[PDB]
């Protein structure tokens, strides 16, 4: 999880499949939509 | 392994809503904390405010017991807090 | 002798008595490893 967090999703919500090797490797690639916040620095605006 | 095992034992034929204490004279003691992550919003004009919370709980029952020497030293074992118990704030 | 067939099997002896909420470890002392990484689609705003 992410502790940056602002009204938004702390987990991934899809839970898409993942992949199993052999071996007993697995390997796993869900996509998410993130919202963090940001120490916006706006002085040299709008070249910042 | 030892953890799968005292798991499988340990919920057995533990029930949720059961109000988990021994006599039902007595109570519980949930301590309660609380952290803020970031005042995300003040909004004045519809009055509202959005925080980010960080809510501490902390209690204890009778049937979740068990012997550590029993599974190899093991004191602290996790568990979904979907399958216990959960006193509602 | 397909494929699916032998898949079938092979996902019903390996479910058999598998737990999930336990932290799959050789052992209690040892530790996991998590390889972690990031892609980025688009920057939405």
């Amino acid at each position: 999880v992410l502790y940056n967090n602002a009204d938004g999703d702390f987990a991934v919500t899809h839970l898409t499949k993942a992949h199993l090797f052999h071996d007993g490797r697995v390997q796993w690639t869900p996509p998410a939509i993130y919202k963090s916040s940001c120490s916006i620095d706006v002085t040299f605006f709008p070249f910042d | 392994h030892a953890e799968e095992r005292l798991l499988k034992k340990l919920f057995s034929g533990y029930n949720k809503w059961s109000r988990p204490v021994a006599n039902i004279s007595d109570v519980v003691l949930v301590r309660f904390g609380l952290s803020i992550a970031q005042l995300i919003d003040v909004d004045e004009k519809n009055q509202m405010m959005t925080t980010n919370v960080w809510v501490k709980q902390e209690w204890h029952d009778y049937k979740l017991r068990w012997d550590p020497a029993d599974y190899e030293n093991v004191t602290s074992i996790r568990i979904p807090s979907e399958l216990i118990w959960r006193p509602d704030i | 002798e397909t494929r699916a067939h032998a898949e079938e099997r092979l996902l019903k002896k390996l479910f058999s008595g598998y737990n999930k909420w336990s932290r799959p470890v050789a052992n209690i002392s040892d530790v996991v490893l998590v390889r972690f990484g990031l892609s980025i689609a688009q920057l939405i705003d």
